[PDB]
RNA sequence: GUUGAAGCUUGGUUCAAAGAACGUAUCAAG
RNA sequence: ACGAGAACAUACGUUCUUUGAACCAAGCUUCAACU
């Protein structure tokens, strides 16, 4: 069948991310956050997240180091994300979505806004000559709805793969998703994660969602 | 199926012999004549066509094969790695044969293998008849618009092909994504000229560090210089290394 | 191996991180002359104003310019105060106050980057050679802290001592000290340990000393301020921390290494020389006093707490 | 796209032109000092003045509507009061605000109430600064 | 007896699609999306939908896998999308079109262009640097209206067609619509699905209309 | 399609050697700073300016028309006083600006207000940063 | 003794190098 | 009573696969015109 993975992804701090195709004012923030061009809502693009995560399970599934190439990794981690290699092109099983932001209706009722701006400088090391800088950046609180697909074609590996897709969300929240985030940006959460088939019942849906959800 | 190296493509050639019409009409003069001598000539002629050019093909194992046989009747049909590269050793053994008195004109174009022979043939001819008039020596390489001298091919094309396999066999990651992003910026500058000399310019910049801090330079004054015998080299060098 | 700390700083001193906001007299602030500063409303002020006609005291400031701080809303019949959206106490001995970092809901935290550099300062001590380019701040996986309550918000202004104890227009809010605020950091041990960075705090806080308060206490220095404690040698090695609070010139360069009187004399003649001003051994100091005697607190600066995941 | 500010229009085309124009006005009929001399207005007064439009302009940019928010127009307000403290403080300031027709560009923008009027406002204040920083 | 499958395509994520791979300026996007050379609308061909629609079905009616050529797979499949073996050729029943945007002045009311460029980059695992492309796809949420030409033959197999061509059109809802999916774009789902006919009314378009508007 | 900018009008058959020549005369003759010393401008601001005309040369593509809409013009007044206020703050770009002229240029763009002007203007900005990485540019 | 005294500003870096992707097989050849 | 009459260059086909807009940057430096 196909799998769909459904959770929400809330912030604990910061999230800027991106870069616009926007002209910025003298003025004011340079390096705005990556919007939706449409409805102008704040969104993590399904590339960011699948950088991120796969970057932390490739670092983990080896030992936490990692040097080599995206093509050239391990087995599990190219039957989740897909490789391009010229001889051996494993089809990508997961696939990602944009992210839009999702719980505008009570952040407006706090009266803010949707994203913040960061003052944050430079000091020269030498002369103490400033340089300052504005960053936008996501308001902490707020809830990313995403969704991923997972093509069940498989019933051997699929247990294997959502304990280390559990395992990859687990490794990215003890860090940081796009932009400044060894500067303390980006930290996020996960949960309300479930596990949904898109048509049909598989029958091993229990032992995935609490596989999912623990 | 035999050549598992280039493109699965087959070549036809058609040929005659330059200036044959006016070494006709005046064959020998007055003061210096036996009978005898100008037939001499001609059987030289037709017996090095059909004697050497069997031998030729035999003696350097080509998939080549033969219809016609003269010096304003030639056709053979082959792979085309083995039709074009024996274009220039036929070149050069009726250049050497005549001692460079009488010249070929000679026209080459690539086909599928399931094509209609007699297609072939007229489509070749016209080729040829394209690089007869350009008479002078000349070879059309598979269009019309590609019609180079003999010596023009042999020294421009087949050392600004030799420098492309030689550079571009050494390089694990520029092959050939980026000779094709060439070709394209290099065939169309006929037409907008300043914008594709300056976008060529920054990418022969920007792979200095991949494709060579010398071979960079010759790209650049070869596109600036001679660039209809690279766009030709860089094809026929894609077309041999297909697969 | 990607070790993370629950790094906590104890105010020790009253600490501005700032955010790039201005208030003058006029601008949100109830100055009531019972020590305690209110800050307003930028929507719900405006909004009652012209919903009353904002020109009254749109012409009323060109009036009472420049002192008007309440006189104009305790005079003009309208006394009222929910505007306010907190309210702190203020360190005198009236105006041009900068508020702190807040976040949206305008409850203030300390960013993860004004840690970060204030490590940076307090690590790459050695001859400034490392640079935009040094690898092992890669690692440092620093985050925003635990959001403060604004209990701990009380406005302070600013003092300079440099042969007394001069009081400066400047107001800032900061926040009280002895206020515990966690972190989480994280680092590769491959690149920096628990000992590196606790060693270079601690040597940071000693040429701190040494070099500047050491030598701005033997010049013409009493303990007047009777409180302002030289209190290196009992924590010495309990590794203090200056973040930026207006904490000083030195706090933030690094050249007090190697010696003394070759970069103090290089900075405190001549990049204070390219700014204005000419003046001797040594560069000049910047306190923070509160009252029924003063305490003349040492201006941005706190103790590192850490401890382990 | 109109601003029609004291006596003439100002398009999303000559913005710049009039920014322009209006600071080669005042670079070359300076200030006379009312204790006798010149000055210019400084770096830090303008870009002051920039700031103070900005903090505005950023909450503006992101909404999609044309119509302005009624706590913005409020912010435009605190725009004009605060433009005025810092008038009424100096007199450089003041003829800076006085010569380019800033009061009446901040009236107007009350007048208009939509989006694009605001921006063209701020399109026009920071070439303001741009081109002071030119000269 | 000659059908027209009428609805609209909605865009969720992303999509970019198409593209002349020559060369952009230094300047700029690289891999536009294809448009229409005369309206400057970005269009979806018909060829990229048919292929994705026949790849989805393919592994739906096999069940499961598929590593086989197009022409030798189903007997449902064939009877729709064509063949081309020497003497078991099928004509395709199916004929599609190209897709042209067509709530553009929608877009126009939120007063955006038809497409965004989105910046995209590339960390390298050795260095950290960057590799930074930017990406031209269209916004999501532009429809884009369609017309599949269904010419009916056989009155015995229409209505086993028509209900494998809607498990077709869902099972794509869940599967993206050309160019960097698996990085979170093209992500579609199906509206107001309707088949009219030619001319008059044919016949059990009720049947085909239920099974379709489902 | 002339523009005639300070010296000569550079159509769509002589602009990219005139960069070539501009650029050329820059990084042999290079701007001595007020300091003491050589000054060559670097290699991100250049690239700023390139993007900040590119920005709207992604718009500029996908037109039909000649005459380019209001828009379109706002950004293009919009990028010659950024370019005005990044030459003001350093004098390095500055008399890159004044040098090669962009300022020139891009008025003429201002003045001409035509679709194949600004295509003109962004092949002639664009070759400009094409020769600056490749005659002395660092690559 | 009293009173805002204001000045310095993303400097400063780095960049699609991506890698595969033009290509089959149907009437001819035998 | 046209080297002519016929006779669709047609059928099959995903511009697609792999890629974090990243990295380094304490809203901060100076004390002062001001009995």
């Amino acid at each position: 069948m196909k799998l769909v993975i459904e959770g929400t992804i809330v912030l604990k701090t910061g999230m800027h991310i991106g870069g616009s195709s926007d002209f910025s004012a003298i003025g004011a923030v340079a390096s705005p956050v990556v919007r939706d061009t449409l409805t102008r809502l704040p969104l993590i693009p399904g590339s960011s997240l699948k950088g991120k995560m796969r970057y932390l399970l490739a670092k983990e599934l080896n030992n936490g180091i990692l040097l080599n190439e995206p093509n050239n990794d391990q087995d599990e981690i190219l039957r989740l994300f897909g490789s391009s290699e010229k001889d051996k092109i494993r089809r990508a099983r997961l696939k990602f979505n944009d992210i839009k932001l999702s719980n505008l209706a009570e952040l407006e009722t706090f009266n803010v806004s949707s994203t913040e701006v960061k003052f944050e400088n430079t000091i020269n090391r030498k002369t103490a000559v400033a340089n300052p800088r504005q960053i936008e950046r996501v308001i902490a609180g707020s809830k990313f709805d995403f969704e991923i697909f997972y093509n069940l074609d498989d019933i051997k590996e699929v247990e294997k793969d959502f304990e280390n897709i559990k395992q990859g969300f687990d490794l990215l929240e003890f860090d940081y998703l796009g932009g400044h985030g060894t500067r303390g940006s980006g930290r996020i959460a996960f949960e309300n994660l479930s596990v949904i088939t898109a048509v049909g019942n598989f029958e091993k849906i229990n032992t995935l969602n609490e596989i999912l959800g623990a | 199926e035999e050549v598992e190296v280039g493109i699965n493509r087959l070549g036809v050639l058609r040929a005659d012999v330059d200036n044959l019409g006016q070494a006709f009409i005046n064959g020998i003069p007055d003061d210096y004549l036996s009978i005898s001598r100008t037939a001499t000539f001609s059987r030289a002629m037709s017996r090095f066509f059909k004697n050497y050019l069997n031998q030729l093909l035999a003696e350097k194992s080509y998939k080549i094969n033969v219809i016609y046989a003269g010096g304003d009747d030639l056709f053979m049909i082959g792979a085309w790695q083995d039709i074009l590269d024996f274009s220039i050793v036929l070149k050069q053994k009726f250049a050497d044969f005549t001692q460079n008195k009488l010249s070929i004109s000679a026209g080459i174009g690539m086909f599928r293998e399931k094509y209609p022979v007699a297609r072939m043939a007229s489509l070749t001819g016209d080729l040829e008849d394209a690089a007869k008039d350009y008479t002078k020596n000349a070879v059309t390489l598979f269009d019309a618009t590609n019609v180079f001298s003999w010596d023009t091919l042999e020294n421009d094309i087949f050392v600004k092909l030799d420098a492309i396999t030689k550079n571009f066999e050494k390089l694990d990651e520029t092959g050939k994504a980026f000779i094709y992003r060439l070709i394209d910026l290099l065939r169309g500058v006929n037409e907008n000229q300043q914008i594709n000399i300056a976008r060529l310019a920054y990418t022969l910049s920007r792979m200095e560090e991949k494709i060579g801090k010398t071979f960079a330079q010759e790209l650049y004054n070869w596109a600036n210089a001679d660039r209809k015998t690279l766009i030709m080299a860089l094809e026929i060098y894609i077309l041999k290394t297909r697969e | 191996m990607k070790k993370t700390y629950r790094v906590t700083l104890t105010a020790l001193g009253p600490i501005f991180i700032g955010g790039g906001e201005k208030l003058k007299k006029y601008e949100y602030i109830f100055d009531k002359q019972k020590k305690v500063a209110h800050m307003i409303d930028h929507t719900k002020f405006t909004k009652y104003l012209l919903e009353k006609n904002l020109l009254d005291d749109f012409t009323s400031r060109v009036n009472s310019h420049f002192d008007l701080y309440d006189y104009l809303v305790n005079k003009k019949g309208i006394v009222f105060m929910p505007l306010v959206k907190y309210s702190v106490p203020v360190a005198q001995f009236m105006n041009d106050l900068n508020t702190f970092v807040k976040d949206a809901f305008g409850r203030p935290y300390i960013p993860g980057s004004s840690l970060k550099g204030a490590l940076r300062t307090a690590i790459l001590n050695d001859l400034k050679e490392d640079t935009k380019e040094n690898e092992v701040f890669a690692h440092l996986q620093v985050s925003d802290s635990e959001t403060i309550d604004l209990e701990n918000l009380k406005v302070y202004q600013k003092v300079d001592y440099s042969k007394t104890a001069k009081p400066l227009p400047l107001y800032r809010e900061c926040l009280k000290p002895n206020t515990e605020i966690t972190f989480t950091v994280s680092f590769d041990d491959e690149y920096l340990t628990l000992k590196k960075i606790q060693n270079a705090l601690h040597k940071t806080y000693q040429h701190y000393y040494i070099k500047w308060l050491k030598g701005g206490k033997v010049g013409e220095t009493l303990i007047k301020g009777v409180t302002f404690a030289l209190d290196q040698p009992s924590q010495n090695q309990g590794e203090i921390i200056y973040i930026g609070g207006g904490a000083g010139f030195v706090s933030k360069t690094l050249h007090y290494k190697s010696k003394n009187r070759d970069q103090a004399r290089n900075d405190s003649f001549d990049i204070l020389k390219q700014l204005f001003r000419t003046t001797y051994s040594k560069m000049r100091s910047v306190p923070d006093n509160v009252p029924t005697g003063k305490h003349y607190l040492e201006m941005g600066k706190a103790r590192i707490k850490l401890e382990e995941l | 796209t109109e601003l029609k500010i004291g006596n003439e229009k100002v398009n999303s085309t000559n913005f710049g032109d009039f920014a322009e124009k209006a600071i080669r006005g005042i670079n070359h009929k300076p200030f006379v000092n009312s204790k006798g001399g010149e000055q210019k207005i400084t770096t830090s007064k303008i870009r002051g003045i920039l700031e103070l439009v900005n903090k505005v302009y950023n909450r503006v940019i992101n909404t999609n509507d044309v119509e302005l928010s009624e706590n913005i127009l409020a912010d435009i307000a605190y725009i004009k009061v605060k433009i005025a403290y810092e008038s009424g403080r100096e007199p450089v300031v003041k003829d800076f605000i006085q010569r380019t027709a800033f009061t009446a560009a901040i009236t107007d923008v009350m007048n208009q109430r939509t989006r694009e009027s605001f921006l063209l406002f701020a399109r026009y204040v920071e070439s303001l600064i741009a081109y002071f920083k030119f000269y």
